[PDB]
């Protein structure tokens, strides 16, 4: 186990790096649809797709496809919801 | 048997004081019995209050 | 109960200290009283004050 | 058979009566107060109480299993013992105050009507007391240990 | 989850009662281990034979396995 | 410094949570001790010493106690004197300088009690000596000012 | 008295001058008076109480007539009458159904402008009746009302302490039974001030004004005191219109200084009867207490003027010191505060007025309606019915019975549990006191209770104190007040002459004890008498001061506390919890009473109502289980049908079983059935068996109880327990749930009991995990994996879409099925919406007494059974008889329960005969006992009343006067010692041992069902815990406290598991389970979500986090 | 503020409030793998002994059980060990001392 923590400024370099992707449009879901939107807030190619071993458009549905990424998605098939650790930045003007 | 707001009282400062004391720093304090000295040397303010 | 009526006692006795006898008074049959802060009985004489 | 009574209660039970009785008798004459006359006879009656609770503990013989169980150590306490035979002594009203007439009777020749009523209200007040009491051992428990 | 892992070798031990040969079909007809359930002609492809003898194979062992010497503890894999 | 683990009786090992221990140990029995008055009517309580539970609370807290006595400032002797409701006590240093005093005692509390075995000086007596840290009158005395 | 009873030789030495009142009249009286039956007419009318009006005509009178707005419309009820009951109870409890009967109201609706009257007769629905029992019957189910203690609707005036000036302030309130309030107070400052319907405080005089009185009439009134008129002389108002003005603008701020209403709202406040009401009870306190009209009838219960102005004098006197008061016009009165928790204060809401109560809000609610829609129909064509809606009366009547805090189940467990809680006298509830201020101040034994409240008996529960029990002699004041019968006395002899005293009156005269010594004529041979005096103290008087007297030593106990043997020598707290575990007694299988009890076990019984009792006099045409045929002699026939296995609110069999032969003569009121727990129509709540009084092998250490195997061979403690389970089929969002047979994926095995309907059979044995009604759920989308899809195709498993939901016993649960209940809307059955079908299955089970049961006496002796011995290891007596129980020493002496031993020795000399020798005269010691007492045969029961029965020196004496036993010699000694041999060694124990027979009883405190333990199962969905209770299969809470001791013994590993692994972490919960199941090492634990979703959190705040390793080392993971 | 008047939380607000984190809880956890019974007196127990009852003790002890059954080959797999261990059957209690 780790034996200490600490805490300091975060530069835009440590944004940056921590970020997968930015998130450049409001848009959350579409509204009849409630599928995610992209580059929105809920953006799967930024924060991995919703559902296991699938992406948006479906070309891909199957576990052997660790390390692939989506081509027409973009969206990189993943374990499982990496959804609750991934994370975006902004570039504010 | 006991709810918070009495439990916490319960160990509070509680300051207690004498009845002399308390009522010689009280100005609103109102007396069971007066009982005045010479009195023709007070005047009518003295006599008010 | 027994801790507290003690304790009340002592207290008395503590407060009864400072100037024990106030005056006595003389009965028109030869009898004496006395007045204090406390009554003093003996119990092995019937309980006279 | 074994919960012997001493053959001194009535004795020593009338001669603190008259003490009882010469208390009342200087109150009647305006002697006292009503709250000093309770407290004299309190005294009165607790004295008498330990004399009953003394001349029990030497009545009993070393072998009897009643006191054999206590002078070991092994249970109990000679209070109770002489609440027992000896005599209850003195209760507390509702507010926590002593009567100033005790329970004369012990638990084996049977308390009376008036006696047992009287004897409930301690009983009913342990029940919450003990309750209340844990909140602040609990409190100060709490802080020692933060 | 423990059943589910044993459930899936489960199937491997009952396979193990079968051929090779006609254990294959089994696996591509159902997709052992790659899930895509190739359809009778691309087993011939993949083994160079016609369809119709895929399906031969797939009645043959599927009528084999079912048996109870076969797939005797499986029953408790209800759902 | 701890010493010997008082579980066990050997000397203490690295790592032992005495605090916890500590603060069980002393929370623990706090059910025998007496404690504020239950019912919620009558007059505040500080008026009869309850020496109990809210002794150990007070002191715990470092809070001034309610039946605060002074100590003496300098080791020197005692000249006393007596008013009608106050006391006075000034202690001269026997190898130092300037006097102090104390000039608003009240009288109700009384002096403190020193009883030799054989001496029996019994209540602090005029002429009297006092070193650094005693005290001079029945109570507590005030942890800040100790 | 009772036909049928049992002689039971009694040791007590008083005449009882007054015999034991109905103990049920506590609710059969309250329900006759709200009814209004004939029967209770009769009795109030034989009082000199002329045209007594019952509670529903009370109500009916006091809402009509409703008038409408304008006048000329009006409507008005009378006469309530009812039909007879739509089905027997025993029929309503078969059937789910409300024993209820119709209520019909005559309704007259009047129009003023054309005269026209329409007279006819409302159905008032179906209003529920109460039971020959004093019970109810709701849904199926048996309920009791229990009565409600509450403060009267009188004026209180009391002292008090202020928080800061610690000066005494007096106060006073006006408490109605309908309405707002009133209360004056004396600030600190000595300012005399008023709130009026709690709202802010102003001066008195205010008030004063307000209601017409001038300055001069204030000083004229209260110019004994400078207070009030200093206040008179601050009060900056003047006038009766500003005055007005003044309290109207207090009591509406937002409404426009209107002097019309200015003036009116004060009137229609307090003084006019719409909206204000003392209640008849108010009105009668606040005359005697303030002395207003006395000797006058009551007329209204409106407040006026007189006595808000004498209640102003009261508290200002009162402030003064003063100790007595005169009124202008009125009768002395003492000047005192009032002790609320005094019986002179406290009142009973019995059923009838709390059933009163909530029809008058629900026809409260109808009237509102009534005058709503009298506007809105044509008027001269609307009849009462077109305007009657009867909806919210109903509604409120079901609401009272289904959800109030009063109603609840009948604590069935056994026929004493039910008698005591009908005589409950509950302080909390509606109306009472608050939730939350139930101090410790209130739950206490006033002086007030002596004789009518009994201090013993109170649950164990968190409502000790505020939970008592009516006692025994005890009866209710038609206002409230619970009444006690006294003995008068004069010139120091004791006469016939009984009247009954409230706690009010009774404060008033000298009450002497029960068992004072009297002679024949009845005058006191003793100089000086015990007595109770105003301040309830105890003291000594002469024998020409005592007023009254208490008609018999039982007067202070309650039921339950009467049926404990030598209560004298027994502790009050060991006395409570007997006479508590007393209703915790569970039925036997065959009941026997006991050797030594009370003549009240008797009476107990039948009053219980579960004994079955002949009504007329006549011949047992024909008796069988099921049920007894009587022949009147005057012609007429009755059948009583016999309850068989029937289950109890609480589980217990309520098996009743007849006590008459064919052809046998009853008379009216003989017991001819037993009920489920008495022998011959007497309580025997237990066994009575054979008991040693010493250590053995540490076996009965700390309180524990040792057993012979022959009471689990004989059936001695065994008792049978019901269990009923229940399921439906519901409609569902996929469809409506089936009930079938063929539930998929089980084996023939598992459902071979199941008939044809899919529910077990009757008869059939089931064991925890057996399937008892097969029920089937639709599912929704199936979306099969690969496995599962090739599963399916190596079974040929076709395609179906349900889920099994069968109904299964419970973990640790197992018997026989003795009966199924089936309901199902198509048969018009009623069920709950969007349900078709449902089940109620009942399981029986034989239970014997097995280790780790609780077993008590009647004394508070209780244990648990640490250990059942073979038959010959018990000791045994000289004569071979091996002990049934053998209780430790050292758990009498401390506990001062000694009454146990009493009733050992005692059951002893009732078990074997004895016989007092008279040749030389009777023996100094048997002076006192009555003749019959002189002998008697073996197995003669005996009774000795709770305060006055066996005397020590009696029963020494009899101790030594037994008869032997088969062969000749007697096996107790005079001291009640028997010289016992060792069953496993054989040698005789060197000392007697104290040998007797002992009444003790099987408690519901059984092992089965508190045994419980959580491997892994359910889980909190709302925060990830595992569940609670046994039920549910919960797992066992860890507090703090607990992880304070495992830091204190420096365990980090197992706190660490306990507060991760074995809780709210799924992850790290799988994979323990995963390497136990698979053998591998337990994995180590670490970074738990909650520090992961919090480092996230840190790091969106742009807070650099990071993790490092050792004394400042690099990051890991 | 958005519909109503409340406001919107704050990435801060979610360590400040009465829920949240850095928060500390006065009740206990409820543990799996816990049991309850009552207790008598066994005078022929050591010190260091303890009585367990056998149904108790098997619900604690399930998975280890299961784990022997399938040792043993009393049972083939895990769903069967555990139907055994549901059902009591005769074996688990020779597995269980
Ligand atoms: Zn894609």
């Amino acid at each position: 186990f780790f034996d200490e923590l600490r805490i300091g400024l975060a530069t835009a370099d440590d944004i940056r790096n921590w970020s997968y992707g930015e998130v450049k449009k409001p848009e959350t879901i579409n509204y009849r649809t409630l599928k995610p939107e992209k580059d929105g807030l809920f953006c799967e190619k930024i924060f991995g797709p919703t559902r296991d071993w699938e992406c948006y458009c479906g070309k891909y549905k199957r576990v052997r496809f660790k390390g692939i990424i989506c081509e027409r998605c973009g969206v990189e098939v993943t374990r499982a919801k990496v959804r609750r650790e991934r994370m975006g930045h902004i570039e504010l003007a | 048997l006991i709810d918070a707001e009495e439990l916490a009282d319960r160990f509070k400062e509680q300051d207690n004081r004498e009845l002399s004391e308390r009522a010689a720093a009280d100005r609103e304090w109102t007396y069971g019995h007066v009982v005045v000295d010479e009195a023709q040397e007070l005047s009518e303010m003295d006599w008010r209050l | 109960a027994e801790v507290r009526a003690l304790a009340k006692d002592i207290a008395r006795l503590n407060v009864a200290d400072n100037g024990l006898c106030f005056g006595r008074l003389d009965t028109l049959d030869d009898a004496r009283l006395y007045i204090g802060r406390l009554g003093i009985f003996d119990r092995d004489n019937d309980f006279e004050p | 058979a074994d919960v012997l009574v001493p053959p001194q209660k009535q004795e020593i039970l009338e001669r603190h009566e008259a003490e009882a009785d010469a208390i009342e008798r200087k109150y009647q004459r305006g002697a006292l107060n009503h709250t000093e006359r309770n407290e004299s006879l309190v005294k009165i009656w607790q004295d008498a109480t330990e004399e009953v609770g003394k001349a029990l503990e030497e009545f009993y013989p070393a072998d009897n299993p009643i006191i054999t169980i206590v002078k070991s150590g092994a249970t109990g306490n000679l209070t109770q013992t002489r609440t027992l035979a000896g005599m209850k002594g003195l209760v507390t009203n509702p507010k926590g105050e002593f009567i100033p007439r005790p329970i004369k009777s012990s638990f084996r020749e049977g308390l009376t009507v008036l006696e047992y009523f009287i004897n409930t209200h301690g009983a009913r007040k342990g029940l919450a007391d003990t309750a209340l009491r844990t909140a602040d051992s609990g409190y100060l428990t709490r802080r020692l240990v933060d | 989850a423990v059943s589910f892992t044993l459930l899936q070798d489960q199937l491997q031990s009952v396979l193990e009662t079968l051929s090779e040969r006609e254990a294959g079909v089994v696996r591509l007809r159902f997709g052992l281990t790659d899930g895509q359930p190739r359809t009778l002609d691309e087993i011939g492809q993949v083994y160079g034979v016609t369809r119709e003898r895929i399906r031969q194979i797939e009645s043959k062992t599927m009528s084999k396995l079912r048996h109870p010497s076969r797939s005797q503890v499986l029953r408790d894999y209800l759902d | 410094c701890y010493g010997r683990s008082m579980a066990t009786g050997k000397l203490v090992d690295i790592g032992e949570a005495v605090g916890i221990v500590a603060a069980q140990s002393i929370g623990e029995p706090g059910t025998q001790l007496t404690m504020r008055t239950f019912h919620q009517g009558g007059v505040t309580g500080g008026a009869d010493i309850v020496g109990g539970l809210p002794r150990v609370q007070e002191l715990f807290e470092a809070r001034v106690p309610r039946n605060k006595a002074p100590i003496a400032d300098v080791a020197g002797r005692v000249r006393l004197e007596e008013s009608d409701k106050f006391f006075k006590i000034t202690i001269v240093p026997d190898d130092g300088g300037e006097e102090v005093v104390y000039d608003k005692l009240s009288k109700r509390q009384r002096l403190r009690v020193i009883t030799h075995e054989d001496g029996t000086e019994g209540v602090l007596s005029d002429g009297d000596h006092v070193e650094v840290g005693d005290q001079l009158m029945e109570g507590a005395a005030d942890p800040h000012e100790v | 008295s009772v036909p049928g009873a049992p002689n039971r030789v009694s040791f007590a030495k008083l005449r009882e001058p007054l015999e034991v009142p109905g103990l049920l009249d506590v609710q059969t009286d309250s329900f006759e008076w709200l009814v209004g039956s004939d029967r209770w007419r009769q009795a109030a009318i034989d009082r000199g109480e002329e045209n007594p009006v019952g509670g529903l005509e009370e109500v009916l009178a006091e809402l009509s007539p409703i008038e409408d707005f304008s006048g000329s419309m009006s409507l008005s009820f009378s006469d309530p009458r009812f039909d007879e009951v739509k089905a027997s109870v025993d029929e309503c409890k078969d059937k789910d159904m409300t024993y209820a009967a119709p209520l019909f109201v005559t309704a007259e609706f009047i129009n003023n402008n054309t005269g026209e009257i329409k007279s006819q007769t409302v159905f008032m629905g179906d209003f529920p009746m109460m039971t020959e029992k004093g019970t109810f019957i709701i849904n199926g189910t048996e309920r009791v009302v229990v009565s409600q203690l509450v403060r009267s609707p009188g004026v209180y005036f009391d002292e008090t302490i202020d928080k800061s000036t610690e000066k005494t302030l007096h106060s006073v309130k006006v408490i109605p039974g309908r309405g707002a309030w009133l209360e004056f107070d004396v600030d600190k400052r000595d300012t005399v001030g008023v709130r009026i319907d709690r709202k802010r405080r102003q001066p008195v005089t205010v008030l004063l004004k307000a209601l017409g009185w001038t300055n001069e009439q204030i000083v004229e009134r209260f110019g004994f005191s400078e207070i009030m008129m200093g206040t008179l002389e601050k009060d900056t108002t003047s006038g009766t219109d500003e005055a007005l003005l003044d309290i109207y603008r207090k009591l509406r701020p937002g409404e426009p200084p209107t002097k019309e209403s200015a003036q009116t709202l004060l009137e229609n406040l307090f003084f006019k009867e719409k909206r204000y009401d003392l209640a008849r009870v108010g009105r009668y306190k606040v005359n005697k207490k303030l002395g207003l009209n006395a000797g006058k009838p009551i007329t209204s219960s409106t407040l006026t003027e007189e006595d808000v102005v004498a209640t102003i004098e009261y508290l200002v006197r009162l402030h003064e010191g003063q100790t007595s008061m005169t009124v202008p016009g009125g009768v002395e009165v003492p000047v005192e505060v009032d002790d609320i928790d005094h019986f002179g204060n406290r009142r009973l809401r019995t059923v009838g007025e709390l059933i009163q109560n909530q029809i008058r809000v629900g026809l409260s609610r109808m009237e509102r309606v009534v005058r709503e829609r009298m506007t809105t129909q044509d008027v001269e064509a609307i009849t009462p019915q077109t305007l009657i809606n009867i909806r919210p009366v109903v509604a409120a009547i079901k609401e009272f019975f289904g959800t109030s805090q009063l109603s609840q189940f009948m604590d069935q467990n056994n026929p004493l549990s039910g008698l005591t809680h009908k005589r409950r006298l509950s302080a909390l509830g509606p109306g009472g006191l608050s939730r939350e201020r139930a101090g410790l101040e209130v739950r206490d034994v006033h002086p007030s209770h002596y004789g009518r409240m009994c201090p013993i008996e109170t649950p164990e529960g968190p409502n000790i104190g505020l939970i008592g029990s009516l006692s025994v002699y005890a009866r209710v004041n038609p206002f409230g007040f619970i009444e006690t019968p006294y003995r008068k006395v004069e010139n120091g002899v004791v006469t016939d002459q009984i009247d009954y005293l409230t706690a009010d009156e009774e404060d008033r005269h000298v009450v002497a004890q029960a068992n004072s010594p009297t002679d024949e004529n009845g005058r006191f041979t003793e100089d000086r008498v015990m007595v109770r005096k105003k301040g309830g103290e105890v003291e000594f008087v002469s024998a020409d001061q005592v007023d009254y007297m208490d008609v018999s030593p039982r007067q202070m106990v309650s039921v339950a506390t009467a049926m404990i043997p030598f209560l004298e020598h027994d502790d009050a707290n060991r006395a409570l919890m007997g006479a508590n575990m007393q209703r915790q007694a569970v039925p036997l299988v065959r009941s026997e009473a006991p050797l030594v009890g009370t003549g009240m076990e008797l009476r107990a019984a039948i009053d219980a109502g579960d004994v079955v009792v002949a009504d007329k006099t006549g011949v047992i045409e024909e008796v069988s289980a099921d049920y007894i045929t009587v022949m009147a002699d005057d012609g007429t026939r009755q059948s009583y049908r016999l309850r068989k296995f029937a289950r109890s609110n609480h589980g217990t069999c309520a098996n009743q079983r007849p006590i008459v032969d064919a052809g046998q003569r009853v008379e009216a009121g003989q017991v001819i059935a037993d009920g489920p727990c008495t022998q011959n129509g007497e309580m025997a709540l237990g066994k009575n068996l054979l008991v040693a009084i010493m250590p053995w092998e540490g076996h009965n250490y700390e309180d524990a109880i040792i057993l012979s195997n022959r009471l689990v061979e004989e059936d001695v403690l065994t008792s049978i327990h019901i269990e009923e389970h229940e399921i439906d089929a519901r409609d569902t969002k996929l469809g409506a749930e089936e009930i079938t047979r063929d539930i998929p994926n089980v084996s023939d095995e598992v459902l071979a009991d199941l008939d044809e309907r899919g529910i077990v059979r009757i008869g059939a044995e089931v064991r925890d995990g057996d399937i008892l009604v097969g029920k089937v759920t639709p599912k929704g989308e199936t979306e099969l994996t690969p496995e599962e899809r090739l599963l399916r195709a190596i079974f040929g498993e076709k395609a179906r879409e349900v889920r099994d939901t069968s109904l299964k016993v419970p973990h640790g649960e197992s018997g026989k099925v003795i009966g199924i209940r089936v309901f199902s809307r198509e048969d018009d059955d009623e069920l709950p919406a969007g349900v078709n079908e449902l089940v109620r299955v009942y399981v029986a089970q034989k239970r014997k007494i097995s280790d780790g049961d609780k077993l008590a006496g009647r004394h508070g002796n209780k244990g648990v059974i640490g250990k059942i011995l073979p038959v010959e290891d018990m000791p045994f007596l000289p004569d071979g008889t091996p002990v049934d129980i053998i209780l430790n020493t050292h758990g009498v002496p401390r506990r001062m329960n000694i009454g146990q031993i009493l009733e050992t020795h005692l059951g002893w000399v009732a078990k074997a005969g004895w016989n007092i020798d008279v040749a030389a005269g009777v023996p100094d010691w048997a002076s006192k006992l009555p003749e019959e007492l002189y002998s008697a045969p073996a197995d003669s029961t005996v009774a000795t009343p709770v305060f006055d029965g066996a005397q020590e020196g009696e029963l020494a004496g009899l101790l030594g006067s037994t008869l032997p036993n088969r062969d000749g010699e007697v096996m107790v000694d005079a001291d009640g010692k028997s010289t016992l041999f060792d069953g496993r060694s054989g040698e005789p124990f060197p000392y007697p041992v104290t040998v007797g027979y002992m009444y003790i009883l099987k408690l519901h405190h059984l092992v089965d069902d508190k045994i419980h333990a959580r491997s892994t199962g359910p889980y909190s969905m709302i925060t990830q815990q595992p569940l609670g209770g046994k039920a549910q299969f919960g797992g066992q809470r860890f507090g703090e406290m607990e992880c304070w001791a495992m830091q204190a013994y420096g365990a980090a590993y197992t706190l660490q598991e306990l507060l991760t692994i074995k809780s709210d972490d799924t992850v790290g919960r799988v994979k323990v389970y995963e390497a136990i199941v698979k053998g591998e090492n337990i994995p180590e634990p670490g970074i738990p979500e909650s520090f992961k979703v919090l480092l996230k959190e840190l790091q969106s705040l742009c807070l650099n986090v990071e993790v490092l390793s050792s004394d400042g080392a690099a990051i890991e993971m | 503020t958005g519909p109503g008047n409340r406001p919107l939380k704050s990435l801060s607000d979610l360590l400040k409030g009465k829920q949240g984190r850095f928060r500390q809880n006065l009740l206990g956890k409820r543990v799996d793998y816990s049991g309850r019974s009552v207790i008598v007196v066994g005078p022929q127990l050591k010190l260091h002994q303890c009585g367990l009852p056998k149904l108790m003790a098997l619900e604690l002890f399930k998975p280890f059980v299961m784990k022997r059954l399938v040792d043993l080959n009393h049972a083939q797999n895990i769903k069967s060990a555990k139907r055994m261990v549901e059902r009591q059957r005769p074996q688990v209690w020779d597995v269980l001392e």
